[PDB]
């Protein structure tokens, strides 16, 4: 992360935003169908054949949980066979519940580049409990909605973080895990954003 | 005699792949059509990825050019931080 | 995602070969066994240009990732973060010049080996590393544990790799975040 002493400060008058996406990793591997991949599995064993010529403490682990995913999205424990991703529903208008929805997100300093301001952002909203690892220094998205406050999109991803909502410094009201499949439940709200993040 | 070395060799060449365990499998075309299938597969699968990798490149390419000099400096630092290990993969 | 082109697996024995004709092609037979068994592919008898040393070859040889459908290759490392790791003496982090960590940074001499202290070659189109596997990690593989009366000696084996990300250290990073202790 390296910043040059002098540079021109269009992002000062423009609100371009430093926001990054907590891309989560699925824990553990979605099952296959059994049936059909089994039987490939038994044609290239075929084909592989025929080319050549503690106890009582261990129970297989379940990969699933009682609760749903669509509908509560609170905390992390609904799908370990799809990626989930940290959107921040908006805030509200005066101190109660949320109306239009938005990312999380920070904008940058004037001076500052995108990448470690979003890093900074997404390690202050944890309040220096846990670290939270990087993806990349470039954006992914690019913004139409406002030519001068064109969100730049970072990414990051889950090592290990109990979230509190009174922490997200970019106005946050609720928490939403949803995977690419459902990034657009919130189609009240987000108008053309949410087919770019289909990408 | 032999030695237990002796037998362990003689195991062990015999066994170093299990020695013909396999029935010999011919193929004949009154089947279904399932090599096409099979490339198919395959074919989609790695196509779709590189499509959205190429599709992800250009992203990048075009995201870093409405942007003064030092976003670019910050933006083109080829350098990453070791990985942190604590990312269990698909169990 | 970034991923790999090319690897090797080798075991040089020069237990096997001090002399001129006193070759252990015995012992490097069922250490052929012990490769097909830890590799995934066919084993092959290393016959050596130089076979000096040797009435037959010496060592075994196994090309992981040469072939289309790298599914050999990603087993291999698949085996080796699973149950190769934790064997190693000086296991607490590695160093990225080379790859396997000894218990020291320095006194780390090269006498009968290349002087390569550093990640390989300057250039580095060559990525050649000294990943040296114990030999009682071989003697702790799970396969070979339940096993030991057909593997009964082992032989210190070293691993060399070939990358096609730029970078040494960062392609060895995402397959440290294979969960291997690479980190330091």
């Amino acid at each position: 992360s390296a910043t040059v002493n002098d540079g021109a400060s269009t992002s000062g008058e423009g609100p371009i935003i430093a926001a990054c996406v907590l891309q989560r990793l699925p824990l553990v591997r979605p099952r296959l169908t059994t049936g059909e991949q089994a039987q490939l599995a038994l044609e290239r064993q075929r084909a592989l054949q025929t080319g050549e010529l503690d106890l009582r403490a261990f129970d297989p682990v379940p990969a699933t949980t009682a609760a749903d995913s669509n509908g509560d999205v609170s905390t992390m424990r609904r799908r370990l066979a799809d990626s989930l991703y940290l959107v921040v529903r908006g805030g509200p208008a005066a101190g109660g519940g949320g109306g239009e929805w938005a990312f999380p997100q920070a904008v940058n300093t004037a001076e500052e580049s995108i990448s470690d301001t979003a890093q900074r952002a997404l390690y202050g909203a944890i309040g220096r409990s846990h670290p939270v690892y990087f993806i990349g220094n470039a954006p992914m998205g690019h913004v139409r909605a406002l030519p001068a406050g064109t969100s730049f999109f970072m990414l990051a991803q889950v090592v290990d973080d109990p979230w509190d909502t009174q922490l997200l410094p970019g106005a946050a009201q609720e928490l939403a895990w949803v995977t690419k499949q459902e990034l657009l439940g919130s189609y009240l709200s987000d108008a053309r954003l949410r087919e770019l993040v289909s990408k | 005699g032999v030695d237990e070395e002796n037998a362990r060799v003689k195991a062990m060449v015999a066994m170093l792949q299990p020695p013909a365990p396999a029935e010999a499998t011919p193929l004949t075309p009154a089947e279904q059509a399932a090599a096409q299938q099979l490339q198919q597969q395959r074919v989609a699968e790695h196509q779709a990825w590189v499509k959205d990798m190429t599709t992800k490149f250009k992203l990048q390419q075009a995201a870093l050019r409405a942007l003064p000099e030092r976003l670019r400096v910050l933006a083109m630092q080829p350098d990453h931080t070791p990985y942190p290990l604590n990312r269990k993969f698909l169990f | 995602l970034p991923r790999l082109t090319a690897i090797e697996v080798s075991i040089p024995a020069i237990e096997t070969q001090l002399e001129r004709d006193v070759v252990d092609k015995s012992e490097l037979l069922l250490y052929a066994l012990a490769l097909e068994v830890l590799a995934g592919k066919p084993a092959g008898f290393t016959a050596p240009a130089n076979k000096a040393l040797g009435t037959r070859a010496t060592g075994v040889a196994v090309r992981l990732d040469a072939v289309t459908e790298p599914e050999a290759a990603h087993l291999f490392m698949e085996k080796l973060v699973h149950v190769l790791l934790p064997n190693q003496v000086g296991f607490e982090g590695v160093p990225p010049p080379m790859l396997v960590p000894p218990p020291r940074r320095s006194k780390a001499a090269e006498a009968a080996q290349a002087r390569k202290a550093a990640l390989d070659h300057r250039k580095a189109p060559a990525k050649a590393h000294f990943t040296e596997i114990k030999v009682g990690n071989l003697l702790t593989y799970p396969d070979f544990e339940q096993n030991f009366s057909l593997f009964e000696p082992l032989r210190g084996m070293r691993v060399r790799l070939v990358m096609e990300g730029a970078s040494a250290a960062d392609c060895a990073a995402l397959l440290g975040g294979m969960s291997l202790p690479v980190l330091s």
